[PDB]
């Protein structure tokens, strides 16, 4: 209104205002979907193609953390640089220090300090970038002792753990069918699939495998990124099941 | 009192005044009642701690804060912008200690004190310091008492008071003055010190309030400062219940 | 809008802060200066508006160095650090590079070099001042050079500025000559001046100074010939009220 | 008038002089009280009026004339806070220069050191004006009796005799009178004692108002010297002046 | 009283003007009470936290904040107002919403 | 007036600041815990959020040490910033002057911290309450932060949302479950009825519960599920 | 001039079992040609089922045990709780003495 | 507006601030450069004048910023002092250096890079000088640029910056050849200056002038700024006194 340009600032309600925009900057961006299950946890995403130009599948919205941490992403790339960065450095220096593979817990919590820097000086930790950042994560791994865990980071530098989790445009439509359809039995072929088919009706053109990006957490097979010969299976599987009924 | 002016704390005004600087007078007068007695062989301390919620613990919490170990400060106002200014106290009491290995003296200490308002009252990021301070003690002078003002100004006083009931506390410190031409013997100025808080609790007549006296004194101290408690506290309470009534 | 940042310029260019600085100056005491093919006269009128106060206390007139002086119209808190600051910058940059005080075209450069910087920060004011210096050095023969708050620097044969400039101006155009002496200089000086007041004119009120040829009674040292006493040199006004008697 | 920059004293005024820095200049009224020096003949005398509006502060701590180094005073008109980061500021600069250049600070160069750095207060924005006048009072090793009054814009004069305060102009006609009658810029007596004498008699004329030895405080430079005196060494002053 | 006319207050046509502030701390305390006698009234609404947390709050916005109380309680189906209904009522006579979750809400 | 409310380094005429008294009003905006104690034990019992019903919940109950701990109510980044600095001081205590760092000593640098910012230009008043507790030599403590920095010693204490039916409640029982002692499980009881009538619209669950407890031979614990189903 | 170390002496040992392991030492300490004391506990448990010896030189050895003490605490608070292996133990240690390298540790560690 | 910073753009994606920092520059003196195949002249028209104004033993808008590079100066006197001294170090600097005197197109693209850091980074006055550079260097011979205040460059054949920009240009090319000589070079600058100017006297006191030539000796390079007897005597034979 007139209380909203700094970021130091109330506000009669008692929030940060740039903080609660910075959620308003990942609905800009592309539908992402996670769905823990019990198999591992799969991060599919939506890609959009402004020209049949834009090479899709050079545009990265699934990156490696490290081999058992992984991350989706919405919202701006230019902040997701940044973001990402601090993360990959997290996972390699844990496993410098303790040689254990970093808690999807801790992760979280280093993604979301850096997070934290908004003002141009505190007391405290030192802070040294101007403006909250304009990206949100899917945090997809596998720790040890606590087994497959997704969490959702946030810009504003909190953290939920979820047992399935949706961001994007599509994050409403998305979060209401999975309120419907989650479950405690579900296995990661199905999880493939049920991702695809929340997907298509979030989508605002159409399923195919270059506008879809699939990629699995498996202890086995660690982070898996996919191919379109690998997606483009699994929609001829989808579009077979939505047929039978 | 015209627009602008305030907004900067080193911005004057058309009027020859730093409106800033006033309006933190005005929030210090919203604190609770403190006085100083200064005698011919001692100070005193007392203050109006109200308790304003009766899950408080009694006898707890205090703004009477001791400085090295001779002087005795109290501070009306805003809690905790008066923590800070009498832990600068601390350090320059301390840092006076290693160079000239004596304790301060008490005009030496409201030197310093009067310094760090004013620095505070000079920039235009700092923020003018919205608490009176009053301290003193007993030093190699015999006692003096000194009230600093958050215009960053201070003087001696034979008779300082700040806080809500202060315009009553100022009419019965005067007749002490008066009545008492040696400037009162500092024992029976602590049974004076209860009644006037007393008299000063009728203008916030709606809470409970605690009271907490301290004093410093050449002759039932040994130049040293600590609270008073127990049954002595306990004659100050008796004397000023009656004399009301 | 662009009046108040450094950093706005206008539509039609420039800065304001450097235009509103040269208000300042005009409103200061009227000072000039003539050029002689001999010497360079500089010469202000003083006051204090209160006769309390003493006239000797204020100096208007300053050696800069030993052979080049200097005055101004405009503020007087900003002369006496400028004067300090060009001082202090006289020996950094020349009198550990020459070893002894530098030229007069040279000088002027590094005065300019200290306004340029108070204009180019933001949050820090130009000097409130123009100076006039003059000077003499071995090579461009004496020298008159006018120094504004802008950061840039004119050279000049004769030049007034103050309060009385613009008549002070035509006056000279008309009185100057190619070929003066000195003591003709202090003349034309001293009646240019009295255009601007008149009554309470007299040689205690005007301080008037030279940078004329070497002076052997102000070295202080004897017995070596080659090194040249302070080319500048104060008059007093005993000295001034001859010159002034003699019109 | 008004608009930016009022608000700013690194920002001119379409006039050409600063707005805020004018306002230092109304701030020194702000205490009301009134200042008088006058030079004799190897002794200067500064008196300042002593506001003790309640019996709850005492005299002796409610003084305006500081004691800066060994050689020289100091009395400040205008606001407290300001007084003390002066007086501190002049403390450390006396001090300093000794190390440096070895003997005792001239009464004009503490003046012109002052002077020149509330100038540079003024230069940035960072920093505003000292909201004081400050008159300080030294006899010179080598130039005897000397006033200088530097003001809070960094403008530093010399005088003969000099006020400040808000009645000022009573005092200043008051002294313009008498100097110019007697045809000499110094008082020709030539102890220190009748030359405090004859300056409490000029304030009391000046203001109009009978004063008191707990309504004036004295310091009084001597060669070598500065010292404040108490108020019983005031009191034989004024019962000199009472009956004479 | 500035669009009032001025020659009505010159000189001594017109004695004793006399302003009546924003209500005090204490002044809140006792215009929310009465109003509240009218409807259900409890005692587990402690008064003096509903006067801390309104600022530049008049009597008529005050007398709304009880009529409002009355309104959630009602909604609800609750017929006996509680502490809470009243902190409720201060954010919906007042123009904002806390009822949006945030952050951390 | 309203309009002195864009800065924190501003006053206001009647003397405020408004970011301070905004930063208070953030607190009742979050969460809700409440806090009490006994001469032997400090019991914290807090109400957990989630977003949805996929979400797992989020922790509001911060150990710093084994023999302090805090719970939060307000800004949870505002929160993990001041528990990272107070566990910082209690292993500062530890190793130059191994001591259990006192709960009284340890506020008042909690409110030295907190004015850093209030006075300065950035920064920005803490946007959350911390309700304190710890068993030190001098007993139990539970203390009470503000966003002013002022830090509060009680019985018993509650803030957040709608946290005063929870302080009429507490204040009914008070010197009750004082006398309670000796018996952890009895002031764990006392704290759930206390946070139940604060509720309404919601009940309590096995994973919005957490109690935080240190008392006079335990060390400071978070317990969770399957250990606060005694007292659900 | 200075030395800044010197030495304690004593003795300790490790034997890794293979579901016990043992981690021993005297409680001697020496300097020169004192004893200085006859009791010292010199293996000092660090919780985690982790036992850590540092023998040499006391000044060196009981600050590092000390330091990595402070560690597993640390390690508590931001990893939610996570035991340390023996093994993620031994290259906390590793990053402990090497952290400094120009003035470095003078005892010889086992845990 | 968009004016408040320097450091912002605007909704057309234009910067007010670049725009009057240029227009700064067509309120100070013309200036000239007209590179020729047998010479580059400099020439610039002076901004000032009276006759107690001292301009007959001085230059102040020719700079030789090192021995065979030199700029015409236009635009604020103030902003040009600082970077002619910056400019004239970093082409020294080079000759420390490398020992070989710095080329034309490196000296120019170095002092346009600080320029147009003073708009891209801080909170500062982008810098109002538009420079021409002649220079010469044996890779390309004879160079002529000058520089926008934005911080960019141009080669050119003949320029004009200064005041009245599009009036002085069209006189130019209209008069101009590729064939050329520097002898006609300095007639045409002379020939421009007449109508340009709002002086119809046009007299030495207002004219510098630089000539800086490969033909002067052989084998050999000369900047020669005229002294002001010279420039007198130029004016005689085109026929301007």
């Amino acid at each position: 209104s007139e209380y909203d340009r700094g970021v130091s600032t109330f506000s009669p309600e008692g929030r940060l205002f740039q903080v609660e925009y910075s959620l308003e900057a990942i609905k800009l961006g592309s539908t992402a979907i996670g769905i823990a299950t019990k198999e591992g946890v799969v991060l599919g995403v939506e890609k959009r193609a402004t020209s049949p130009l834009l090479e899709s599948d050079s545009i990265e919205k699934i990156v490696e953390i490290d081999r058992h941490i992984g991350c989706a992403m919405s919202g701006l790339t230019a902040d997701a640089r940044s973001m990402i960065e601090h993360a990959r450095t997290a996972a390699v220096t844990h496993n410098l220090y303790y040689d254990e593979d970093i808690n999807v817990e801790s992760l979280t919590q280093s993604v979301c300090d850096l997070a934290l820097r908004f003002g141009e000086g505190a007391s405290g930790e030192e802070r040294l970038m101007s403006r909250p950042f304009g990206v949100a994560l899917l945090i997809a791994g596998h720790d040890a002792d606590d087994g497959y865990q997704l969490f959702h980071a946030e810009p504003s530098g909190t953290f939920y753990r979820y047992n399935a989790k949706a961001i994007g445009s599509g994050s409403e439509g998305a979060q209401a069918e999975l309120l419907n359809e989650w479950h405690s039995s579900l296995t990661l072929k199905e999880a493939e699939l049920l991702v695809l088919k929340i997907l298509k009706q979030v989508m605002e053109e159409k399923l195919d495998e270059n506008n879809a990006q699939l990629s699995c957490i498996t202890k086995q097979d660690g982070f898996k990124i996919y191919d379109n010969e690998k997606t483009a299976e699994l929609i001829k599987e989808l579009k077979e099941k939505e047929a039978a009924e | 009192i015209g627009t602008g002016y305030d907004l900067s704390n080193s911005v004057f005004s058309p009027d020859g005044r730093n409106f800033q600087v006033e309006y933190a007078v005005k929030a210090v007068e919203n604190g609770t009642t403190s006085i100083g007695i200064k005698c011919n062989d001692g100070v005193v301390f007392a203050v109006e701690k109200l308790i304003t919620s009766k899950l408080l613990v009694p006898q707890k919490n205090v703004k009477i804060q001791v400085v090295d170990r001779h002087i005795g400060c109290v501070y009306s106002g805003l809690i905790p912008d008066g923590r800070h200014l009498v832990n600068r106290g601390r350090e320059e009491a301390a840092s006076f200690k290693k160079l000239y290995k004596t304790p301060i003296p008490i005009p030496a200490f409201a030197d310093r004190l009067g310094q760090y308002v004013q620095a505070h009252t000079l920039y235009n990021s700092v923020r003018p310091f919205g608490v009176s301070t009053i301290f003193g003690g007993v030093d190699k002078n015999g006692a003096h008492l000194y009230m600093l003002e958050p215009s960053g100004s201070y003087w001696g006083y034979k008779g300082a008071a700040t806080g809500k009931g202060r315009q009553s506390a100022k009419a019965e410190l005067e007749k002490l003055v008066d009545h008492h031409p040696e400037g009162l013997s500092a024992r029976e100025a602590v049974k004076q010190a209860a009644k006037i808080i007393y008299l000063a609790h009728e203008d916030n007549k709606e809470k409970d309030f605690e009271l907490e006296i301290s004093w410093c004194s050449l002759s039932e101290t040994n130049g040293l400062h600590k609270f008073v408690k127990g049954d002595l506290l306990q004659e100050a309470i008796d004397f000023a219940q009656k004399e009301i009534n | 809008r662009y009046s108040f940042s450094l950093t706005t310029f206008s539509p039609s260019g420039k800065l304001g802060q450097i235009d509103y600085a040269l208000t300042a100056v005009k409103q200061g005491v009227t000072s000039l200066g003539i050029k002689a093919t001999n010497g360079v006269v500089i010469a202000t009128e003083k006051k204090s508006s209160s006769p309390l106060a003493m006239s000797e206390t204020l100096s208007k007139v300053s050696l800069l160095t030993p052979d080049i002086g200097a005055v101004y119209s405009g503020m007087g808190p900003d002369y006496r650090v400028l004067v300090d600051k060009s001082r202090k910058v006289a020996h950094t940059s020349y009198k550990r590079i020459y070893g002894e005080y530098p030229p007069t075209k040279l000088l002027v450069s590094e005065v300019a070099k200290i306004m340029q910087e108070a204009t180019q920060s933001g949050g820090v004011r130009p000097f409130g001042v123009s100076l006039l210096i003059a000077g003499h050095d071995e090579f461009n023969g004496f020298s008159l050079y006018q120094v504004d708050p802008s950061g840039s620097y004119f050279p000049w044969k004769a030049t007034a500025i103050g309060k009385g400039s613009v008549a002070a101006k035509t006056f000279l155009e008309k009185r100057w000559n190619d070929e003066l002496e000195l003591e003709d200089a202090i003349h034309i000086a001293l009646l240019t001046l009295k255009e601007s007041v008149e009554g309470e004119f007299n040689g205690d009120t005007i301080e008037l100074a030279i940078i004329g040829d070497e002076n052997p009674d102000l070295l202080g040292y004897t017995g070596i010939p080659t090194d040249k006493g302070p080319r500048f040199r104060k008059l007093t006004s005993q000295e001034i009220n001859d010159r002034l008697e003699a019109l | 008038s008004a608009a930016g920059y009022d608000r700013h004293i690194t920002i001119f005024s379409p006039e050409g002089r600063l707005y805020q820095v004018e306002y230092a200049f109304k701030a020194t009224n702000q205490t009301n009280i009134n200042s008088l020096a006058v030079r004799g003949k190897d002794c200067t005398v500064v008196i300042s009026q002593k506001k003790v509006p309640d019996k709850l502060l005492d005299p002796t701590t409610v003084s305006y004339i500081f004691c800066i180094s060994r050689t020289i005073g100091m009395v400040v008109n205008g606001p407290i806070p300001d007084a003390r980061n002066a007086a501190l500021r002049a403390k450390a600069e006396a001090a300093e220069f000794r190390y440096k250049y070895g003997y005792d600070m001239p009464c004009d160069v503490l003046a012109k050191r002052m002077a020149n750095l509330s100038q540079i207060y003024t230069q940035r924005a960072y920093m505003r004006p000292l909201g004081v006048i400050l008159t300080f009072v030294s006899v010179d090793e080598e130039l005897g009796p000397s006033i200088y009054k530097t003001d809070p814009a960094g403008y530093y004069v010399g005088y003969k005799a000099t006020a400040t305060g808000p009645k000022q102009q009573e005092i200043t006609t008051n002294l313009e009178n008498h100097f110019k009658k007697s045809k000499i810029d110094h008082i020709n007596e030539e102890s220190w004692e009748k030359v405090v004498e004859f300056a409490i008699t000029h304030m009391i004329d000046a203001l109009g108002t009978e004063f008191s030895k707990n309504d004036l405080e004295v310091g009084v430079a001597t060669k070598d010297k500065f010292f404040t005196l108490s108020a019983e060494n005031i009191e034989e002053r004024l019962v000199a002046i009472a009956e004479q | 009283v500035d669009v009032l006319d001025p020659a009505l207050l010159r000189s001594g046509r017109l004695d004793r003007k006399i302003e009546f502030p924003l209500p005090s701390e204490d002044s809140r305390a006792q215009i929310l009470q009465i109003h509240s006698r009218k409807m259900t009234t409890d005692d587990d609404i402690n008064w003096q936290e509903l006067a801390r947390s309104t600022d530049e709050f008049n009597g008529a916005q005050l007398k709304a904040v009880t009529v409002e109380a009355g309104m959630i309680a009602l909604r609800n189906g609750q017929s006996s107002v509680k502490h809470e209904d009243f902190v409720e009522g201060i954010s919906e006579v007042q123009a904002r919403k806390s009822k949006s979750v945030s952050f951390y809400a | 007036r309203n309009n002195y409310d864009g800065d924190t380094v501003t006053f206001s005429p009647t003397g405020r600041l408004f970011q301070v008294e905004y930063a208070l009003e953030a607190i009742k905006q979050g969460s809700v815990t409440v806090g009490l104690r006994s001469n032997t034990h400090a019991v914290l019992v807090a109400l957990k959020r989630n977003a949805d019903e996929l979400s797992s919940y989020q922790k509001k109950i911060i150990k710093c040490d084994e023999h302090m701990g805090l719970s939060l109510a307000g800004l949870a980044p505002d929160a993990r910033v001041l528990s990272n600095y107070l566990r910082q001081q209690c292993n500062y205590s530890s190793l130059v002057f191994n001591r259990k760092l006192a709960v009284e000593r340890a506020g008042h640098l909690l409110c030295d911290k907190a004015q850093k910012n209030t006075q300065s230009y950035g920064g920005r008043p803490y946007g959350v309450g911390l309700l304190i507790i710890g068993y030190d030599k001098s007993g139990a403590h539970l203390l009470e932060f503000q966003p002013s920095g002022n830090v509060t010693e009680l019985y018993g204490t509650a803030i957040g949302a709608r946290s005063q039916g929870a302080k009429t409640y507490l204040e009914r029982t008070l010197d009750t479950f004082i006398k309670i002692d000796g018996n952890p499980d009895e002031l764990i009881k006392a704290g759930v009825e206390a946070i139940s009538q604060s509720l309404r619209d919601e009940s309590l669950t096995v994973d919005n519960l957490s109690i935080a407890i240190v008392g006079k031979d335990t060390p400071f614990t978070i317990y969770d599920g399957e250990a606060v189903a005694k007292y659900i | 001039q200075f030395n800044p170390y010197g030495d304690n002496g004593g003795t300790i040992l490790g034997i890794a079992g293979e579901d016990f392991a043992v981690l021993a030492g005297d409680t001697r300490n020496i300097t020169d040609y004192s004893i200085n004391s006859r009791y010292e506990p010199k293996v000092f448990d660090c919780g985690d089922n982790i036992v850590m010896s540092a023998n040499g030189f006391a000044a060196d050895g009981d600050a590092l045990v000390k330091r990595f003490k402070n560690s597993v605490k640390w390690y508590h608070f931001d990893h939610n709780d996570k035991k340390l292996s023996i093994n993620s133990a031994a290259r906390n240690i590793q990053h402990l003495l090497y952290g400094k390298r120009f003035f470095p540790y003078y005892v010889h560690t086992i845990i | 507006r968009y004016d408040s910073r320097t450091t912002i753009f605007s909704p057309e994606g234009r910067l007010y601030q670049v725009e009057y920092a240029l227009e700064s520059i067509s309120h100070a003196g013309t200036a000239i450069g007209i590179m020729a195949s047998d010479g580059i002249v400099l020439a610039a028209e002076r901004k000032v004048t009276s006759t107690l104004l001292e301009q007959d033993t001085s230059t102040e808008k020719l700079y030789k910023l090192n021995d065979k590079i030199a700029v015409a100066v236009a635009g604020l006197t103030a902003d040009a002092e600082i970077l002619i001294n910056t400019a004239r170090i970093h082409a020294q600097n080079y000759l420390k250096t490398y020992n070989e005197d710095i080329p034309v197109e490196i000296l120019v693209r170095r002092l346009s890079d600080i320029k147009q850091g003073y708009t891209q980074h801080g909170g500062l006055r982008p810098f109002g000088v538009s420079f021409i550079y002649a220079g010469y260097d044996d890779r390309y011979g004879y160079q002529l640029y000058t520089s926008n205040p934005s911080g960019n460059y141009t080669g050119w054949k003949a320029i004009s910056v200064g005041a009245n920009t599009s009036a002085a240009q069209t006189l130019l090319q209209m008069d101009y050849k590729d064939d050329m000589k520097v002898d006609d070079a300095i007639e045409l600058a002379l020939k421009t200056l007449s109508k340009t100017t709002d002086s119809s006297a046009l007299t030495y006191d207002r004219l510098e002038f630089a000539t800086i030539r490969k033909g002067a000796n052989d084998g050999e390079v000369y900047q020669k700024i005229f002294k002001p007897q010279e420039i007198k005597d130029i004016l005689v034979k085109t026929g301007i006194t």
